Parts: C-alpha cells; structure tokens; sequence
C-alpha cells in the first residue's frame, strides 16, 4: 500500500510540474480559439474591398453619384458581401460539426473512464486502467488517467499441463512456471509462486493427448491431515 | 476493409483563374483575400490526411520481428508474414490487395503532394504489429512485450470467451487445420473476386471525378464572348474587356468555392472513418474485445492487420 | 548545397546516411532537423528501435514488479 501511495503522489507532483513548466501541451484548446479569431478577423476585413465598384464605402458613393448607377454599384457590393457572409457561415457550420463530434467522445470518456472502470484497451490511457479524475479547462476538459504498468520481467519454463497419476492437471487460474528445478503455479500478471495442489488444478482425462505435457508430483492437502 | 486517408491534393488560386494574364491578376486583386482561404483550407486538409495515417498505424514504440524458426504450435502464418524475397517487404495478401487497385496529369495550377510515409514504412509498421501480436499476445500493448508460447496464448483467449482451456489443448490439431484452411480460403477469395474493395475504389473515383469536373469548368463561357482570356484581350477594347473578364473571374472563383466545400465535407467523412479504424486497431488487434459484432460476427479471438492503398484491412 | 528528393529538391541542407526520429517533416519519408557544426541535415526517418523477443515454445516472461503512471488527455 505505501509504495503505491508514494508512486501516485510522485506522479501527481510530476504532472503538476510538467504543466507548470511546458506551455505547448494545450495546443488542442488553442487551435479552436485561433481558428475562430482568424475567421472573424477575415470576415471583418472583407468589408474594405471594392468588389468591382468605384469605392469600398457606400456612403461616399451615395454622396457623389446619382441614383441610376449608384444603385448598380451598391448592388455589386451587396452581392460581394452576401457571398462572403455565406462562406463564413458555411465554415462555421463545418467547424461546429467537428466540435460536436469531439464533445460526444468527451462525454463518452467521462461516462466510462470516470464513472466506472473500462476494459477497452488503449481507451483511457496506455496500460491497464484503474481510474480517472476530470479537470475543467477553458472550452474543454482534461482527464488524469491512472494506469497500471508491469515493470521488471523474468524468464521461466512453462508447460500446458502436468501428469500425476496418468491424469492431466490444468491450472484453474494462472500458469505453470519453473525456477529451474521445481514447479509452481502463479498468477499471470505478478510473480507469486505457489505449490501445485488439488486446489489450483482441475483434472481432465488422460495425459497422452496434450502436446508438451511434463509430469511432476501434485500435493494433496488431505493425506497429511488424515495421517493424524 | 475500411479507408484511412485520401489523396494529398492542393490547387493554386491565381494560376487557375488568371493563368498568365497581368490584367486578370490586377482585376482579381480587387476581390480581397479570396486567394488565401482556399489555400489555408487545403493545407489543413493535407495535414489532417497525414495525421490520420500517423495515428492509425504508428502505435508501436519499437519494431518487433519474428524469430527465424516458425514453430507456432502447428499454425501457419506464412501467408501474412513479410516475404524477404520480394523487393518490397510486403506479404502475399498485401501484394494481392495492391494489385487489385487500379488508378497530377492536369497542370492548370493543381498539384499533388506525396504522403509523408512511404508504403514501405506502412508495411514495416504492420509487420511489427503482427509480429508483436504473434509472439507476445496482448502484453505488448500495455508495457514491454513478454514472450509466451502460442498454444498458451490461444488457451488464454479461449478462457477469455468462457471456454475451458482443456477444450483447446485436447483439440489443438483441429483448430490449427481449420485456421490454415480459413487463411487459404480468404486468399483464394481475394484472388478470384474483384468487387470486394469497393470501399477503397469509390473514394479514388470520387476524387478523380471532382478534379475532372473542376478542370472541365475552364471551358464555360459564363456569359462572355469567349472562354479564353487572351482571345478577349487581343480583340476587345480594354474598358469593356475588363467587364467581360469579370464574369469569367466570378464563375471560376465560385467553382473553386464549390470544389473546396465538397473537399472539406469528404475530408471530414474520411476523418471519421480513420478514427473508427484507429479504434478498431487499438481494441481488436492489441487485445481481446467483448463488444458484440465489433470485431466480426461470433465470439472474438484475435485479429491481424494488413495494409492497403489508402486504407487498412483486418482479418478477424 | 543541392539535394534532390522525391518531394521536390532541397537546397541549403546536407544529406546524412544515418536515421533519427522525424523533427520537421518534408515528404516521402524525408525529415529535416537541426544538428547540434551547427548545420541543417536532411535524412530518412527511422520508425523506431529494432527489437526481437526471445520467443520459444517453452519460455515465458512474468513481471515481478509494477509502476503506477498518470497520463493527461
Ligand atoms: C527454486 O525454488 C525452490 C523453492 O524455493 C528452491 O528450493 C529451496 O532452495 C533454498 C535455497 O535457495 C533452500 O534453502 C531450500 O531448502 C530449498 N527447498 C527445499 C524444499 O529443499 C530452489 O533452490 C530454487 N532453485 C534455484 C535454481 O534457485
Ligand atoms: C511421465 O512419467 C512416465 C512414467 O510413469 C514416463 O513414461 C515412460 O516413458 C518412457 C519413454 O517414453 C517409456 O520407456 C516408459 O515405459 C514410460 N513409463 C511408463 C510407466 O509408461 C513419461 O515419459 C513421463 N512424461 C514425460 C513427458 O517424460
Ligand atoms: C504454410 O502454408 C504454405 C502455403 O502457402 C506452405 O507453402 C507451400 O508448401 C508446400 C509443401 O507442403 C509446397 O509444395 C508449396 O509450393 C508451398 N507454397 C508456396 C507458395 O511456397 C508452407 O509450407 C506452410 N508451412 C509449413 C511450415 O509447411
Ligand atoms: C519495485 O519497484 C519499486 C520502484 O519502482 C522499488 O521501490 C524502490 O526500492 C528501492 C530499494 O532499492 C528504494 O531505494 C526506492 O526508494 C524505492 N522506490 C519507491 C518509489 O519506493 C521496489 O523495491 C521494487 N520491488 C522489489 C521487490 O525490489
Ligand atoms: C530471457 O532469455 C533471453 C535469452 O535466453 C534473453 O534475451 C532475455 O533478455 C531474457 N529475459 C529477461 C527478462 O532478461
Ligand atoms: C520445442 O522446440 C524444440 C526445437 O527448438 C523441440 O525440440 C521441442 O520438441 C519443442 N517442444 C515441444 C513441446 O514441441
Ligand atoms: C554516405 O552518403 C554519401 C552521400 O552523402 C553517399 O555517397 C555514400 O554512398 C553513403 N554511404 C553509404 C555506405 O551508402
């Protein structure tokens, strides 16, 4: 317990320092703001364009030209500005669709990784998922996935099954491993050797069919008790 | 089969509308900043296209490789593993997929850019993923790869789908033969039939049709005397020549607008498909899935990725 | 200095027979980066470090320790 608590505290401190030092981690949130600002700036700047008319301001045109062709110039400006606004609105629609598509995924992640534990591989962070903590952000959300990662490996010599009295014994939950001389049964995600006995193994027929079977003694927790 | 990326295209604005005409460019400058929005949108599309492949395939920290001795408990993976004899390190089924797809020529200001990753890199990525899946199971998706005999891995999967491992260990030859026969059957089906890859051919056909229509739009009078800028300039008095040129400029600009909008929508659809492909690669391949009908009909055991032109192919 | 690639041609950068991670993408598998000399180099990107698990029909690798990690998304 103490080692895991210390590791979690150190990880939290490390991510806090990483956020405090580097400023390029929030590119996803900054891109939306920059794109919207550029779109609005372009739409505003599109006003000062002749579009084929004499001047870019209709007040000057009205104060200098008589109606019959001043209206033609105004109509040209109307067409240009209307089509520019059309383009801006279409771009906004597409971007909003993309943002909604991202928000749905954010909602799904909040529902699954936070409110429960997820078995979907590589969905709530690399490694085996344990929990998550949500954090708010300007026009966004930030998750802190907590994951479990195996660290230090070893080498052993497995076996699909084991013969004891001509029968075949398979592991109930785990694998058979050998440290060179003896045989053990251990869970598949953490080395914890145990003696092979009739509580970890279940019998299934004779043992002349399995390929790779190697026989060794299997302990029985009842005979020594019955001896007394 | 599902697509992952589209053609990396880009079209110049000034050259398309006013190709080699100073007067046309001078007239176009009056319209403001309409020659940069299209370029920005196409640049964004190109970057998105690169990112789609980069995120779908590049999911391995290292590049694993299978041991020289192919002793996999009776299973036969020679039809999907890389073939060193071929000049390109691509498998038999990858070659079949490459030969089943057929079909820059225009030069009116349109260019195509090569993808960031060559097909050899994609083949190497899929080879690394497949070798990791064969040798280490799903342990290479979490941390470092851990070796494990293939029969024991299959027993683990059988236990995963709620079937006791003694079912597999006492029938191993039967499953081996069935898997080999299935691989042979799918190879024969790919070799014989030709309409299986429609989901990849239709994207290319749509892009080609869009580009062809955009090019063919050049020959529209749009209400002017002629569709040639030089012909109008060399025949008409400039004060009305510019008036005539305005119609052509407007028509070509709006055609470019329409093409860019269509490209944006198609790119969004392709991005959605690429995200789905990335999710499938992360779940079905790097692990075992309990989601019904996600990794194929029936109870899922494992999957193998295979590359394809502008797409990926799974063998559930 | 003139260099020719499949995505056009690059001038001002020198060719290198090595391979590193991609820093500034160019195209067709060519990535450019700033060495250290203090020059600009254009190489061919490397996907990753070569590895080969010691697979065998009676060999296993079981972890004996773990580590807790926190990832920000
Ligand atoms: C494999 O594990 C067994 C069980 O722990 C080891 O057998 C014991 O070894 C210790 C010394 O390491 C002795 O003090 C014990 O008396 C041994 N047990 C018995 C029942 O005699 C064995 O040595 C290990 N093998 C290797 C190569 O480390
Ligand atoms: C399991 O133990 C038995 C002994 O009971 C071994 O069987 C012997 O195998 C040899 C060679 O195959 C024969 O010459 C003997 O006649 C067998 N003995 C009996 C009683 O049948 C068997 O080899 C052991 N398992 C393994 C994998 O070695
Ligand atoms: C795996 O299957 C392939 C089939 O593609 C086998 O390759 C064939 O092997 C037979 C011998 O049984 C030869 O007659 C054929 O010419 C081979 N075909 C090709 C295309 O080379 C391969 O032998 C099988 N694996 C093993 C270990 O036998
Ligand atoms: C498992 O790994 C942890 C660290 O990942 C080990 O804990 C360290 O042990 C050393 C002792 O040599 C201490 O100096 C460190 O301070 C410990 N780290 C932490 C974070 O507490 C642990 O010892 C390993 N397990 C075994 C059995 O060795
Ligand atoms: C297991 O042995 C192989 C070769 O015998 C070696 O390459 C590998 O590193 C060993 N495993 C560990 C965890 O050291
Ligand atoms: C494992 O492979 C070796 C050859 O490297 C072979 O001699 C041995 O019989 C194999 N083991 C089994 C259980 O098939
Ligand atoms: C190293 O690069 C040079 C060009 O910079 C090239 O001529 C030479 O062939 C390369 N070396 C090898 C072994 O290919």
């Amino acid at each position: 317990q103490k080692l895991i608590a210390n590791q979690f505290n150190s990880a939290i401190g490390k991510i806090q320092d990483s956020l405090s030092s580097t400023a390029s981690a929030l590119g996803k949130l900054q891109d939306v703001v920059n794109q919207n600002a550029q779109a609005l700036n372009t739409l505003v700047k599109q006003l000062s364009s002749n579009f084929g008319a004499i001047s870019s301001v209709l007040n000057d045109i009205l104060s200098r030209l008589d109606p019959p062709e001043a209206e033609v110039q105004i109509d040209r400006l109307i067409t240009g500005r209307l089509q520019s606004l059309q383009t801006y609105v279409t771009q906004q629609l597409i971007r909003a669709a993309e943002i909604r598509a991202s928000a749905n995924l954010a909602a799904t992640k909040m529902s699954e990784c936070v409110l429960g534990q997820s078995k979907r591989v590589d969905f709530c962070g690399k490694g085996y998922h344990l929990m998550s903590f949500p954090q708010s952000a300007p026009h966004g959300v930030v998750f802190l996935h907590v994951t479990y990662v195996p660290a230090q490996e070893k080498n052993f010599t497995t076996a699909p099954a084991i013969c004891h009295d001509g029968k075949a014994h398979f592991p109930r939950e785990g694998v058979f491993v050998s440290n060179g001389t003896h045989w053990f049964v251990t869970q598949r995600n953490f080395y914890e050797p145990q003696i092979i006995t009739t509580d970890n193994t279940f019998v299934s027929g004779n043992c002349d069919v399995v390929i790779g079977i190697v026989n060794n003694t299997v302990y029985d927790p009842l005979q020594p008790e019955l001896d007394s | 089969i599902l697509p992952v990326s589209m053609t990396k295209t880009s079209v110049d604005c000034t050259m398309y509308i006013c190709g080699d005409s100073t007067e046309c460019s001078n007239l176009l400058l009056q319209y403001g900043s309409f020659c940069t929005q299209l370029n920005r949108a196409l640049t964004g599309i190109a970057v998105e296209q690169d990112k789609n492949t980069q995120e779908v395939f590049a999911q391995v920290k290292q590049i694993y490789k299978t041991p020289p001795i192919k002793d996999f408990g009776g299973f036969n993976f020679s039809q999907i593993l890389p073939d060193p004899s071929k000049p390109s390190k691509r498998s038999f089924i990858e070659d079949l997929l490459f030969n089943k797809v057929t079909l820059a020529q225009k030069f009116n200001g349109l260019t195509v850019l090569p993808p960031l990753l060559t097909d050899e890199m994609i083949a190497q990525y899929t080879s690394a993923l497949l070798a990791g899946t064969i040798t280490s199971g799903w342990t290479f998706g979490a941390g470092a790869a851990l070796q494990i005999p293939f029969a024991m891995q299959m027993a683990y999967r059988f236990n995963g789908i709620g079937v006791t491992q003694n079912v597999l260990y006492e029938n191993q030859k039967l499953i081996a033969n069935q898997f080999n026969s299935a691989i042979g059957k799918i190879q024969d089906s790919l070799s014989s039939t030709a309409s299986a890859l429609g989901k990849l051919q239709d994207v290319v056909n749509q892009n080609a049709q869009a580009l062809n229509t955009l090019v063919k739009q050049l020959s529209s009078n749009f209400g002017a005397i002629s569709s040639v800028l030089n012909d109008i300039l060399s025949r008409l008095d400039p004060p009305e020549a510019e008036v005539q040129i305005d119609r052509l400029i407007t028509g070509r600009l709006q055609s470019l607008q329409t093409y860019v909008t269509q490209q944006l929508i198609r790119a969004a659809e392709i991005r959605a498909s690429a995200n789905l492909a990335a999710t499938k690669m992360s779940e079905c391949v790097l692990g075992q899935s309990k989601r019904v009908d996600f990794c194929g009909k029936g109870y899922h055991l494992m999957s193998f990725p295979q590359s394809a032109p502008h797409g990926v192919v799974f063998l559930h | 200095n003139v260099f020719q690639t499949r995505a056009g041609c690059l001038i001002g950068a020198e060719h290198v027979n090595n391979s590193y991670e991609c820093d500034i993408p160019i195209g067709a598998g060519i990535c450019a980066s700033y060495q250290t000399s203090q020059s600009i180099i254009a190489y061919t990107m490397s996907l990753g470090a070569e590895n080969s698990v010691a697979y065998s029909n009676n060999s296993i690798a079981i972890p004996t320790n773990f580590t807790i990690s926190v990832t920000t998304e």
